[PDB]
């Protein structure tokens, strides 16, 4: 007859989300308290990741209802606050600064700070950038909103690849479609131990240092024809950028308390030069054309570009970190032409008092880096927003980086967390031996 | 490998059920705490380890109350009420996958799970106690 | 290019029924009481938000959004607007005899 | 609670600038986008733009591009909309719109609207 | 329901032992962490979850060392020394509740638990090894 | 006592394996949290209890996948390939300790552990399903 027969270890799963887990690469070369994403206690990963390719099944995906990008964004915020917790407060630095210009974008400010003695007062000088100072005869930009905790010079903001790993009893489903839309079924899925190398970068309008595409450029958004969500244009090829801060800055240690040391920008020597980035001209010219071909597939007419209309300074420019210093690069020179080595040079301005995530609370002060600064932007994606209610002849895609979950959705679109239910009931012709 | 036979037929998948059984808990090859460093990651890690044991111990508990603790495949003597599924033997084990099976009978699985604990193992043990009395 | 008629007849007990054609037509419908701001009555052509009566409902078609209200009252005399993302319709005024 | 309150109605001269504020209370002001939409008394309602209060990230239609600037003050949960180069054809009632009490994450349509600010110029 | 037969006779209570068996660990139907919000309650909760596994695993461990892992009712071959209790069969199973039984023999239960691990399962396994040698 | 027979011959040590088995988890006689006080010691303590569960549950899991969950001594039907060890019966059980055995065969135990789960319990269960079909 047909009697139940329970099987333990059946390959059936349910859509359910759990708590992920960091597992960095076997690169414990620390030698100093560093790696604010790994911090102290992120475990080594598997040297041989057991990537297990599946066939025979089509499972649907939803990269905007994914809970991994909510959990990753909560961790990076939590790592940001935890690394700044033992760092030096800048409470006694919120005094009237006496700033005179250098010529420029640097203001020579002299302020009034208590020494380690609670009665003696000293007068010291420092170099502060223009958008770090608001008029009042000057103060810091956000001393009347919240406190400032400077970044500890020991730690590093270099994003190392971290693998978000589901615990025992769960699995991560990796979609392997070469041209994969995001929302919708995936014909070729593979369960993995956990994710690939994910660099937790911070960047607006330009997804830096990520995963590249294989076949062509995939244009990704929730609805495309909706103007309210940003469009993630995931690139196939990657352009080369050489960003720099080509002025020689000296780091000045200002005594502000017992153990609390305030590292300001000392005397600048050499040439007063602007920070710039070279995003080729030939690779970007071919990059925008291949972006136009994919954007013309979802439309029927010409499509033009135009720089960002407004907002705060950190979205109208191209923000990132370049060797412990935060840049703000004017990307008007990029999205200028209207489509259907002679390099373009982006003027970038440097800020030290940065208020990342716009959460009311800690807004760190990046200490200056001694000497020249050079890094390697790489671009594996773009962040574009559609324009409003308009004529059908042409449309504008303004660049824009909204909530930071769009940065993680460019790398967490492939993955999905499901729970494993190894108990399963299925009738067969077998029956156990009767008692009587 | 783990979940490798998720798209295969039930007959092919039923041969490699040990693989999914192993990886549900371990766990301890990848880490033990780890006590090589001595944070957000520490609290996050620990809550996952408790959950992995707690979910695992539920299944062995359910298998235990069905008298199937030691085995991965056990047969029972509760009959299959046809209202649950009307499909035959050849329409289930050689043409359908486990994923589509769970979707259709999930409404009454709890009542089926009630039949596995009451109908057999609660009756078999009382009868087996009455059988070994002599 | 999202159009709707201006006035359709009705009576208490008889249904008032509005067409609205266009691309992605009838994503949301608003009942603008004369004097204050409009209020959502249906979203996603057929779903019902909280705070509105059960008699408010909508039916979908290929390109025409049909808003059907059954059991009219004297307090429902208002202007009805059909919207599609950022676009909007012309506006339909209720007629109850 | 979970409501939008606007400023008083204003009547100005052509060329002058008007600021229509919309303070929000009772809900997460930052997390939800603030849309602005017009309605001429005798014409279909026309949509101006949106502004999410995280960084501001303002979006405009070309019929208002270069004329309207939307700023914010997130410390007091106030969303602004300032029009420049006012003409004769810029008369309407100005509404601030958002989406809070809906289960649709698509951002459209709107459910919570302000008290209204009739601007005649 | 759970502990429902605490005042009934041992014969009536012995039929619904599965109900009390389910609730020692679960647990995971009522909550998983819960990760819907993401404090004193967090540390307190986790220590409860760890403790519920510690007590549950001890009982299955004790049942395991008595060779009774899979079963809720198992019979042995250690004889009942009369010094523990002098009561007969009809004076125990049809006239007393489990509450009043535990009160009287709790003094010597520990060496009874020592008899269950030594007298049978440590002797039975050595004999069963010598029995399947041929 | 615990680990008392670590230097004795395998035959003598095999009689008191229950003593070493009891102590991997308990545990709960020495403490439960403890909720009599209500720190560095609290976090350190909790990570010990989780680790004690997780390693213990690995061994019952491995015993479970070999169909030996309930027993401390179980015999199988996978034959012993001589490449692993060339020693005889009398050269192992009455002249050698368990310590020196683990050092010499630890290299291939993993493919032995693969033989215990595949060769028997994955074959025995498919055959036992085909056996109770009639
Ligand atoms: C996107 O990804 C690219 C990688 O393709 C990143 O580019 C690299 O960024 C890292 C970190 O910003 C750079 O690494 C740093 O280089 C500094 C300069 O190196 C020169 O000087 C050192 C010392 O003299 C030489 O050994 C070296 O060979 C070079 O000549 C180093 O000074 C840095 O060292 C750090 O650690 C040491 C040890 O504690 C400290 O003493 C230092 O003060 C410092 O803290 C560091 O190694 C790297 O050079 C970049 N290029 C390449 C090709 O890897 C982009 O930054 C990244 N962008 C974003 C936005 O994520
Ligand atoms: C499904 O996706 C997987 C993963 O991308 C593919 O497997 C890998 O891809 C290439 C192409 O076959 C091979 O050279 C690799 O060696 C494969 N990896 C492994 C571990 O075997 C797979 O080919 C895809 N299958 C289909 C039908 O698209
Ligand atoms: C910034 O202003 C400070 C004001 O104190 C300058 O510091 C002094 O500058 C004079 C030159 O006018 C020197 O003779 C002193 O030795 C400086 N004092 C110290 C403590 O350095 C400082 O040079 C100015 N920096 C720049 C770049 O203009
Ligand atoms: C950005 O810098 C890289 C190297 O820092 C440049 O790439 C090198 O260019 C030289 C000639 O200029 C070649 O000889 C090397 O082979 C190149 N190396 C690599 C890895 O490509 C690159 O040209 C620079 N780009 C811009 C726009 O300045
Ligand atoms: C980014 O650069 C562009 C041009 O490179 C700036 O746009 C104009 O720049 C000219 C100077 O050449 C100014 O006179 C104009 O006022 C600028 N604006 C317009 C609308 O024409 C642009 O301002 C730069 N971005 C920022 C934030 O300053
Ligand atoms: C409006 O409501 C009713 C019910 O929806 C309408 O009945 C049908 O409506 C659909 C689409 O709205 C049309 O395609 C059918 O042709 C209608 N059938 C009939 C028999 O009319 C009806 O049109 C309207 N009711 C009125 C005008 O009283
Ligand atoms: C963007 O969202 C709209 C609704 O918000 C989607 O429109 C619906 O699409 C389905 C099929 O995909 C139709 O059956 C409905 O009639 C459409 N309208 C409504 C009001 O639900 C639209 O599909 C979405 N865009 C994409 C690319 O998925
Ligand atoms: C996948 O489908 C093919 C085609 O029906 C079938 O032959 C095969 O057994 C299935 N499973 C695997 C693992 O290929
Ligand atoms: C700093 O203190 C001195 C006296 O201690 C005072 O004269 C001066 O105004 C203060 N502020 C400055 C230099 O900005
Ligand atoms: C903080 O200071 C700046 C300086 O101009 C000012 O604009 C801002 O309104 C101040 N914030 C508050 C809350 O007063
Ligand atoms: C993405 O592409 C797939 C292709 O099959 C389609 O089914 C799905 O509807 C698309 N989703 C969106 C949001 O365009
Ligand atoms: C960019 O490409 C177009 C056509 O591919 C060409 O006409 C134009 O000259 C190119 N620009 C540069 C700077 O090479
Ligand atoms: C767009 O801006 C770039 C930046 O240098 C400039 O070279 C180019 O001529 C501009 N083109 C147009 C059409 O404005
Ligand atoms: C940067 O882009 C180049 C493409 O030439 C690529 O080879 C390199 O791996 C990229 N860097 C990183 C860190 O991915």
């Amino acid at each position: 007859d047909l009697w139940v027969t329970v099987y333990y270890g059946v390959p059936v799963w349910k859509e359910a989300k759990t708590t992920l887990f960091c597992a960095s690469d076997a690169k414990a070369y620390d030698k100093e308290v560093r790696n604010v994403w790994a911090t102290h206690a992120c475990v080594p990963t598997d040297p041989n990741p057991q990537e297990i390719v599946l066939e025979n099944v089509t499972e649907n995906f939803n990269m905007w209802k994914n809970d991994m990008v909510d959990q990753m964004h909560e961790d990076i915020i939590s790592l940001w606050d935890q690394s700044l917790k033992p760092c030096v407060k800048l409470t006694p630095l919120c005094v009237t600064l006496n700033c005179k210009n250098v010529n420029g974008e640097i203001k020579n400010c002299s302020f009034n700070t208590t020494t380690e003695l609670r009665d003696k007062k000293q007068k010291v000088y420092a170099l502060f950038y223009k958008p770090d100072v608001v008029p009042l005869e000057y103060i810091l930009i956000n001393c009347n909103s919240s406190t400032i905790t400077q970044a500890c010079p020991k730690v590093s903001f270099d994003p190392i690849p971290i693998h978000y790993c589901a615990p025992a009893g769960y699995a991560i489903l990796k979609c392997n479609n070469k041209t994969f839309n995001g929302t919708g079924p995936c014909n070729n899925v593979s369960t993995v131990q956990c994710t690939h190398g994910i660099k937790p970068v911070v960047s607006t309008q330009l997804l830096l240092n990520g995963s590249l595409a294989e076949e062509e450029i995939i244009v990704r958004s929730e609805n495309l024809t909706n103007n309210i969500k940003t469009i993630i244009v995931h690139l196939n090829k990657s352009v080369e950028i050489n960003c720099t801060r080509p002025n020689n800055n000296t780091r000045k240690s200002v005594r502000i308390g017992p153990g609390q040391w305030f590292y300001a920008t000392g005397e600048i020597i050499g040439d007063i030069r602007e920070a710039h980035c070279n995003i080729s001209r030939e690779t970007w010219n071919s990059t925008l054309i291949q972006v136009k071909e994919k954007l013309r597939e979802h439309y029927n007419k010409t499509i033009k570009f135009e720089p960002s209309s407004g907002g705060d300074l950190e979205v109208t420019t191209h923000s990132f970190n370049c060797r412990g210093e935060f840049f703000y690069c004017n990307t008007t020179k990029l999205f200028n032409e209207t489509k259907l080595n002679k390099t373009i040079i982006l003027p970038c301005r440097i800020k030290q008092i940065i208020n990342m995530w716009q959460e009311v609370g800690r807004a760190m002060y990046a200490p200056p880096i001694e000497g020249n600064i050079t890094c390697k932007s790489n671009i594996t994606g773009l962040l574009l927003t559609w324009d409003g209610g308009e004529n059908s002849t042409e449309g504008v895609f303004r660049p824009g980086g909204g909530n930071m979950k769009d940065n993680w959705r460019s790398e967490l679109y492939k993955y999905k967390v499901v729970e494993i239910k190894p108990l399963g009931v299925a009738p067969t012709k077998c029956k156990r031996k009767v008692v009587g | 490998g783990f979940l490798g036979a998720a798209g295969s037929t039930m007959g092919a998948a039923s041969m490699t059920l040990t693989v999914q059984a192993r990886q549900l808990l371990s766990g301890i090859v990848q880490q033990q705490s780890n006590l090589l460093r001595a944070t957000v990651w520490g609290i996050k890690q620990l809550q996952t380890r408790v959950l992995a044991i707690e979910r695992y111990l539920k299944d062995q508990q359910l298998l235990g109350l069905w008298g199937c603790s030691g085995k991965l495949i056990c047969c029972t003597a509760v009959p299959w009420n046809s209202s649950w599924s009307n499909k035959s033997l050849g329409d289930i084990w050689d043409n359908m996958t486990w994923m589509q099976w769970d979707r259709e009978i999930s409404n009454y699985t709890n009542t089926i799970f009630r039949l596995l604990e009451e109908s057999q193992n609660q009756q078999e043990k009382n009868e087996k106690d009455l059988l070994a009395l002599d | 290019a999202l159009t709707q008629p201006r006035s359709v007849s009705g009576s208490p007990g008889q249904s008032v029924n509005i067409s609205c054609t266009g691309a992605y037509s009838g994503l949301g419908w608003y009942q603008q009481h004369p004097g204050r701001a409009p209020k959502l009555i249906i979203y996603e052509v057929n779903r019902r938000p909280s705070g509105v009566s059960d008699r408010f409902s909508g039916s979908k078609s290929g390109n025409t959004a049909s808003l059907t209200i059954s059991g009219l009252r004297t307090e429902d005399e208002a202007d009805y607007f059909c919207s599609a993302f950022e676009y909007f319709g012309e506006g339909t005024k209720l007629t109850v005899l | 609670q979970v409501q939008l309150v606007q400023s008083r109605a204003e009547v100005k001269k052509p060329g002058a600038s008007v600021k229509v504020s919309c303070e929000a209370s009772g809900y997460n002001f930052v997390d939800h986008y603030i849309h602005w939409v017009r309605q001429a008394p005798g014409q279909r309602p026309q949509w101006v733009g949106w502004m999410n209060p995280q960084w501001g990230q303002v979006n405009y239609a070309r019929t208002f591009q270069g004329r309207v600037t939307m700023t914010r003050d997130t410390s007091i949960d106030t969303a602004y909309m300032q029009l420049n180069r006012l003409t004769s054809g810029d008369t309407a009632v100005y509404y601030c719109a958002t989406q809070v009490k809906l289960d649709s994450s698509a951002g459209y349509p709107f459910d919570i609207w302000g008290q209204g600010t009739m601007v005649t110029v």
